[PDB]
């Protein structure tokens, strides 16, 4: 990335403290609730009528939580995230027709949860170093669209 | 919002169309595959090939709407709720490829009409089509 | 649009905010700068460096408009109409931008109304932010 | 900048046909009429109200061939357009403090002037080679802003 050693640090030293369950389930459900165009690809998840719905959706918060175990383990190639977000690129591009700009509204959304939780220590600064960071991963999985 | 201009504009490039219409559809959506890729995602089902029957089909589809629009420029709301609806509910399109479209519609008359495609008009058939990408995208939430 | 339970949430959201809207819109900004720091092209003659006085004070200015539009929520147009004016014909500010400022002042109120920063919350401040987007620049051409 | 062989010779081939002065008078004209926000960086350009006075500004004109000139260098260097853009972006970014944005709407209108010249031989992979291309330059002319 074009992450300063101090940027790095701070991305890596809030991450440490994330619960990944909890936080993957909240940023993709306030995705489906945000941008309720983004419900095109789970219709097979059930009743997502409501942000109660998709809140309490079990298959929702479980994809959440397979979707930023990926994210969370990119964070350790982050030297290299391109390599890293290859074959997910694939699949998303080849079999899921995933738009590339779900990516970025994901991105934003985990954004704002991360300042949900976080409070006070989702400094200015901090913030920055996750914008430059989900700016990244979300150009990773884009990197194979053809 | 368009002005007395502007629409006079419009109706005049799109005058000129006539019916080639269809085929320049069909060119709009040829060059938004080839320079923008992602916007494939949203036909997985077609097939992309060049001289694509669905593709043609397709053109010809979209051309009518704009040359609704066009025909009911004081009424575009109405006249495209339809399409409204179908693309906030069905087809759930990510507003950031209207304008993907929209540039290569653009591209698309200029390679055509060479005479009508002046600045006063580029700039008036932007506008429109940025007009009509906001009717389509109104009801998405 | 915003419907009826969206002008609600954020109304009842806003009113949280309070004698802290100020803060929070200097707060917005500063985030703004650093996570996006091609908007700091339309701040030249401002110090951006972190608490100037400039800074805190064009927050209040953003913040207090914010207020007035919720309060004109049902006639937003109008109650911005200047605001709109000045963006188009003197600002002219890239309609980009204001996407930018918008996500940073929802990571604000994120960060400070824990409570109140409730899903079906996030997504009408989404819209309303939108709103007032589009409302800012109408009048661009 | 994922240019093919096959796109770089298309890219090349067209761009020896092209007249810079004129296409970039035409150029730039054109982004101050579509998009005439771009018009507060040339107050002292004089009279821009009116489509004519903006096309046949003699200003505009000489500036657009500036313009355009220090593209086309840039088409010889296709290889390294970071390095090649280098001081240019620090001298919009610190003394012009133009919007990066402005660079992707100029991108836009150029390819629409191209299309508008050379009709139906920019063919739709001629597009899309010069799509790539537009924005790389784009990216490197916003590479030193921070
Ligand atoms: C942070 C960015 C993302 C990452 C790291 C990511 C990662 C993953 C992973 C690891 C899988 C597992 C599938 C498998 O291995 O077979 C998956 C599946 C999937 N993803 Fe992504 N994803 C991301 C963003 C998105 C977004 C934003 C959407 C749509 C809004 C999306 C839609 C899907 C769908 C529909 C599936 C298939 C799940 C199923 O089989 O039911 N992804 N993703
Ligand atoms: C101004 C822009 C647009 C216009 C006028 C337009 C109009 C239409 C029309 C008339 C149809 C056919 C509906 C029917 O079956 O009667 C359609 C379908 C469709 N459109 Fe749009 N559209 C626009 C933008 C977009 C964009 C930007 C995308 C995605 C890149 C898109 C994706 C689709 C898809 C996937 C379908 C369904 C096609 C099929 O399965 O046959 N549309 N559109
Ligand atoms: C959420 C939408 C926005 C609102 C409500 C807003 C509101 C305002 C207000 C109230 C003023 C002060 C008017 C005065 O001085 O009397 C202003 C000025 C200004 N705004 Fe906007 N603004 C918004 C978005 C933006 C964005 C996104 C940018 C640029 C990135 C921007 C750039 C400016 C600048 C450069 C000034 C003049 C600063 C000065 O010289 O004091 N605005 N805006
Ligand atoms: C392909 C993109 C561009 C290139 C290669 C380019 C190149 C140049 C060059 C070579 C100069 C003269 C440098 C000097 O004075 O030392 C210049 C100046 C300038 N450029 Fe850019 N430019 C580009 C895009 C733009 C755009 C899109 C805008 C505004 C919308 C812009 C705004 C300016 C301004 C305001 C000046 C100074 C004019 C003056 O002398 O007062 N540039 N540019």
């Amino acid at each position: 990335m074009h992450l300063t050693p101090e940027e790095k640090s701070a991305v890596t030293a809030l991450w440490g403290k994330v619960n990944v369950d909890e936080v993957g389930g909240e940023a993709l459900g306030r995705l489906l609730v945000v941008y309720p165009w983004t419900q095109r690809f789970f219709e097979s998840f059930g009743d997502l009528s409501t942000p109660d719905a998709v809140m309490g959706n079990p298959k929702v918060k479980a994809h959440g939580k397979k979707v930023l175990g990926a994210f969370s383990d990119g964070l350790a190639h982050l030297d290299n995230l391109k390599g890293t977000f290859a074959t997910l690129s694939e699949l998303h591009a080849d079999k899921l027709h995933v738009d590339p700009e779900n990516f970025r509204l994901l991105g934003n959304v985990l954004v704002c949860v991360l300042a949900h939780h976080f409070g006070k220590e989702f400094t200015p600064p901090v913030q920055a170093a996750y914008q430059k960071v989900v700016a990244g991963v979300a150009n990773a999985l884009a990197h194979k669209y053809h | 919002v368009l002005s007395p201009a502007d629409k006079t504009n419009v109706k005049a490039a799109w005058g000129k169309v006539g019916a080639h219409a269809g085929e320049y559809g069909a060119e709009a959506l040829e060059r938004m595959f080839l320079s923008f890729p992602t916007t494939k995602t949203y036909f997985p089902h077609f097939d992309l090939s060049h001289g694509s029957a669905q593709v043609k089909g397709h053109g010809k589809k979209v051309a009518d709407a704009l040359t609704n629009a066009v025909a009911h420029v004081d009424d575009m709301p109405n006249a495209l709720s339809a399409l409204s609806d179908l693309h906030a509910h069905k087809l759930r399109v990510d507003p950031v490829n209207f304008k993907l479209l929209s540039h290569c519609l653009l591209v698309t008359l200029a390679a055509h009409l060479p005479a009508e495609f002046t600045p006063a008009v580029h700039a008036s058939l932007d506008k429109f089509l940025a007009s009509v990408s906001t009717v389509l995208t109104s009801k998405y939430r």
